[PDB]
DNA sequence: GGCGGCGCCCGAACAGGGACTG
DNA sequence: GTCCCTGTTCGGGCGCCG
């Protein structure tokens, strides 16, 4: 039946008008499924007979739906979605299974033809034309951008009296999908059901009773409820011999998909094989890391994986830990061995970074995840030393903080693989390096001059003033004793320097920082170009020619 | 009803909201339906297109939580110069009062926003103001006839106490001691029912080392220093100095320093002490605060509108430390004083990754009010020439 | 082959700052 | 000014849900 609930007033754009669009010729399948569907649906009020007097017309198709006999007409309204107004969009996110609580009855409901049954603002209507090889409808439909909002603001408001009235229940409500939860004996539980069921009735709303579930395990929102446990509907991978990149995008949508409940998910060799590709259709011959991750992968997937359900009264904990290459996996648990979900983080910001950067931002995706999914944020369990993480704090110059958190030794470790000196070293020899690009041709020079005297400068082609200067600190690096001073004209490298960086997308920056590993101690120190100091001067009036 | 229009060819405001702890969000919806049955607010539906991020502060000391509306983005689209040389100076909250007046009809739409929920067990709750919502720019402006009517008689027969109002709140002061001053306020607010100190806030000067013995080292940081002082200051000579490292020395070799150079670093010292020349308050121009972390809760800031013409220049000073919390209340001050001296929030850049502050500013920030802010990778230069 | 929500990942477009030319 | 480097944003693939 067609709610009673008032229309949501809807307008076109300012100066705009309805669509005026021929109708595409359908298979003799996708007609007779839109005849059988529209003859019913003007039947009952749904759409309404239309004659010369409008103006407008898109085009209609049919697919098959989730897995039924049944079909879906859509209608392609992307001219009137582009001239219709904005709208808020409502749907804050998606729930998760890992924020529901344990509840002792459950039952998920569906409404039937959900769309179909919320009426549409009567000046609107004239614009939604369409014909069969000619109706209006009178309902909202699918295609339009504006049906989603509307419903599920519709719904909510159909459901505000019950849930006032029912503190004790949970309905999840995701469009038309309805979670029920309660801890009442399963009569009364079946009771309460009716009671819903007929108060969307009266709004209108059809329960079906093919769509209801009364018996774990429940299909809801891709997984599968039981009572102390939730699992994801399973996950297949294609195997394909020949791979495209809308497969390798297929392929990693799926393993994101999964990194939800199985730990230790990886795809940042698998997205490395979509960096330079122009089309969907364009050829991909795999890596070896990507053959070895992927096989990882689907070992992983091969093992039977569950979450549980969240306890308000125990602890949130999220326990991260480090995997190769700027990728993190994390879990989410409450009691030891028993994950409320998993996830993992690899988003590679900076061009130069070290694993203190990463674990932090690990950490704040993690809670603000946690208080979506919960409203709550973890206690944290990080493979670093409290000692490492105040130093950092300590020595790094931007405001940096992780929530309460406590230490785990389960290897490999967040270290900062060297430390930069605060005052100079006595003793240590003093490096006065420098470098110079031209722009015109490309070339430059780098090198060093120190108090011992000692001279080098290296030619270099095809360089940038900013590698060059990042060559000179090289230099000094690669010539000097476990112990040594350097002096530079370039707020660049000492600022990248710095940053204490354990990986870069240069491969001098990595050079460098191997070479800084290997020292004992290292003492970097700046002074203005340009300006007639110290060796600077000479170290300058050396690499120009 | 006062008719409100926007600015021209501005949209309203179209801000996504953010993630609420569980505590936030029942306190949301508890004051939302004492809002909604009191008229303040009504329930809309997603043909409003327009959006404001809402969430809930707590009380010094007190249960009570307040909603607060981030009203920078409407704000965008929509002062007495003795206040800062008052002995003491009282800010006193007055937002409520904008619940007496109706919002304009037409201009309701834009004060849109979203409740969340948990897990997203249900689509975000929207709700728009019909009275004067308090963080809106629009609400004092319009108030500004009552307030004048009530404050009238007070100001009369008060005529040394200086009243300002800043959104949502009262900035009162007087050159009256602490127990004259406590009686008058109170008197002010029993009448109104129908701390800071700004003399004492002095400029932070930039100070060079003293020492009595400096080595290759120590005079190129000192010359480094008073280079990028000399684009502030004009007249800081470094020649001697810069003589004084002549060659190629180790940086941890001695040198003495010499009488001509002795007196370029006495006559530098002298004129960092001066005042800096040309710098002139633009009314029109936004306020830039900068903000660096010198480690230890130590924070240096700056207030100016054209690079190196610095307004004003201070410090922040506070085992357990949180630098998140320490950056808000930082803010927060440097805020409370721009307010005082200009009537203006500044625009600040804070010295944070975007994801750290956005996580967790909301559980330290105490005021109605929010500024603007970009965020910033430091220059390390810059933390080391502001430093003490 | 239509729509909205959230997720990931990559690249294009742009902004901003430091260093440089004659 | 030009050039070089770095960071953010946004849109377009795909995934998942209805
Ligand atoms: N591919 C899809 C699937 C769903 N929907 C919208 C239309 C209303 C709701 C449909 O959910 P279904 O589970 O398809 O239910 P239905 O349309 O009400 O039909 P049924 O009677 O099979 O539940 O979401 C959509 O726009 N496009
Ligand atoms: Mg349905």
């Amino acid at each position: 039946p067609i709610s009673p609930i008032e229309t949501v007033p809807v307008k076109l754009k300012p100066g705009m008008d309805g669509p005026k669009v021929k109708q595409w010729p359908l298979t003799e399948e996708k007609i007779k499924a839109l005849v059988e569907i529209c003859t019913e649906m003007e039947k009952e009020g749904k759409i309404s007979k239309i004659g010369p007097e409008n103006p407008y017309n898109t085009p209609v198709f049919a697919i098959k739906k989730k897995d039924s006999t049944k079909w879906r007409k859509l209608v392609d309204f992307r001219e009137l979605n582009k001239r219709t107004q904005d709208f808020w969009e409502v749907q804050l996110g998606i729930p998760h299974p890992a924020g529901l609580k344990k509840k002792k009855s459950v039952t998920v409901l569906d409404v039937g033809d959900a769309y179909f049954s919320v009426p549409l603002d009567e000046d609107f209507r004239k614009y939604t034309a369409f014909t069969i090889p000619r109706y209006q409808y009178n309902v909202l439909p699918q295609g339009w951008k504006g049906s989603p909002a509307i419903f599920q603001s519709s719904m909510t408001k159909i459901l505000e009296p019950f849930r006032k009235q029912n503190p004790d229940i949970v309905i999840y409500q995701y469009m038309d999908d309805l979670y029920v939860g309660s801890d009442l004996e399963i009569g009364q539980h079946r009771t309460k059901i009716e009671e819903l069921r007929q108060h969307l009735l009266r709004w209108g709303l059809t329960t079906p009773d093919k769509k209801h579930q009364k018996e774990p395990p429940f299909l809801w929102m891709g997984y599968e409820l039981h009572p102390d446990k939730w699992t994801v509907q399973p996950i297949v991978l294609p195997e394909k011999d020949s791979w495209t990149v809308n497969d390798i995008c297929k392929l990693v949508g799926k393993l994101n998909w999964a990194s939800q409940i199985y730990p230790g998910i990886k795809v940042r060799q698998l997205s490395k094989l979509l960096r330079g590709t122009k089309a969907l259709t364009e050829v991909i011959p795999l890596t070896e890391e990507a053959e070895l991750e992927l096989a990882e992968n689907r070992e992983i997937l091969k093992e039977p994986v569950h979450g549980v359900y969240y306890d308000p009264s125990k602890d949130l904990i999220a326990e991260i830990q480090k995997q190769g290459q700027g990728q993190w996996t994390y879990q989410i648990y409450q009691e030891p061995f028993k994950n409320l979900k998993t996830g993992k983080y690899a988003r590679m910001r900076g061009a130069h970074t070290n694993d203190v950067k990463q674990l932090t931002e690990a950490v704040q995706k993690i809670t603000t995840e946690s208080i979506v999914i919960w409203g709550k944020t973890p206690k944290f369990k990080l493979p670093i030393q409290k000692e490492t993480w105040e130093t950092w704090w300590t020595e790094y110059w931007q405001a940096t903080w992780i929530p309460e958190w406590e230490f785990v030794n389960t290897p490999p470790l967040v270290k900062l693989w060297y430390q930069l000196e605060k005052e100079p070293i006595v003793g240590a020899e003093t490096f006065y390096v420098d470098g110079a690009a031209n722009r015109e041709t490309k070339l430059g020079k780098a090198g060093y001059v120190t108090n011992r005297g000692r001279q080098k400068v290296v030619t270099l082609t095809d360089t940038t003033n900013q590698k060059t200067e990042l060559q000179a600190i090289y230099l000094a690096l690669q010539d000097s004793g476990l112990e040594v001073n350097i002096v530079t004209d370039s707020q660049y490298a000492l600022g990248i320097i710095q940053a204490q960086p354990d990986q870069s997308e240069s491969e001098l920056v990595n050079q460098i920082i191997e070479q800084l590993i290997k020292k004992e101690k290292v003492y970097l120190a700046w002074v203005p170009a340009h300006k007639g100091i110290g060796g600077n001067e000479q170290v300058d009036k050396l690499v120009s020619a | 009803t006062v008719p409100v229009k926007l600015k021209p060819g501005m949209d309203g405001p179209k801000v996504k909201q953010w993630p609420l702890t569980e505590e936030k969000i029942k306190a949301l919806v508890e004051i939302c339906t004492e809002m909604e049955k009191e008229g303040k607010i009504s329930k809309i539906g997603p043909e409003n297109p327009y959006n404001t991020p809402v969430f809930a502060i707590k009380k010094k000391d007190s249960t009570k939580w307040r909603k607060l509306v981030d009203f920078r983005e409407l704000n965008k689209r929509t002062h007495p110069a003795g206040l800062k040389k008052k002995k003491s100076v009282t800010v006193l909250d007055v937002g409520d009062a904008y619940f007496s007046v109706p919002l304009d009809e037409d201009f309701r739409k834009y004060t849109a926003f979203t409740i969340p929920s948990i897990n997203n067990e249900t689509p975000g709750i929207r709700y728009q103001y019909n009275v004067l919502p308090q963080g809106w720019k629009g609400s004092p402006a319009i108030f500004q006839s009552s307030m004048t009517k009530i404050l009238e008689p007070f100001r009369k027969q008060n005529p040394d106490i200086v009243i300002y109002q800043y959104m949502d709140d009262l900035y009162v002061g007087s050159d009256l001691e602490i127990g004259q001053h406590r009686t008058k306020i109170e008197e002010l607010r029993q009448h109104l029912l129908r701390e800071l100190h700004p003399d004492k806030w002095t400029v932070q000067p930039i100070v060079l080392p003293e020492k009595d013995s400096w080595t290759v080292n120590d005079i190129q940081k000192l010359v480094g220093k008073l280079n990028w002082a000399s684009q502030i200051y004009p007249g800081i000579k470094v020649r001697q100095l810069s003589k004084l490292l002549r060659g190629t020395k180790a940086l941890t070799e001695v040198i003495p320093l010499t009488e001509e150079a002795e007196l370029e670093l006495a006559e530098n010292r002298e004129i960092l002490k001066e005042p800096v020349h040309g710098v002139y308050y633009d009314p029109s121009k936004d306020l830039i605060a900068e903000i660096q972390k010198q480690g230890q809760g130590q924070w240096t800031y700056q207030i100016y509108q054209e690079p190196f013409k610095n307004l004003k220049t201070g410090k922040y000073a506070r085992a357990h430390t949180n630098d998140v919390k320490q950056l808000t209340e930082a803010v927060q001050k440097i805020t409370t004083e721009s307010i005082v001296i200009w009537g203006k929030t500044p625009k600040f850049k804070l010295p944070i990754q975007k994801e750290t502050w956005e996580t967790w500013w909301t559980e330290y920030w105490q005021a109605t009010w929010i500024p603007e802010w970009e965020f910033v990778n430091t220059p390390p230069l810059v933390k080391l020439w502001y430093q003490l």
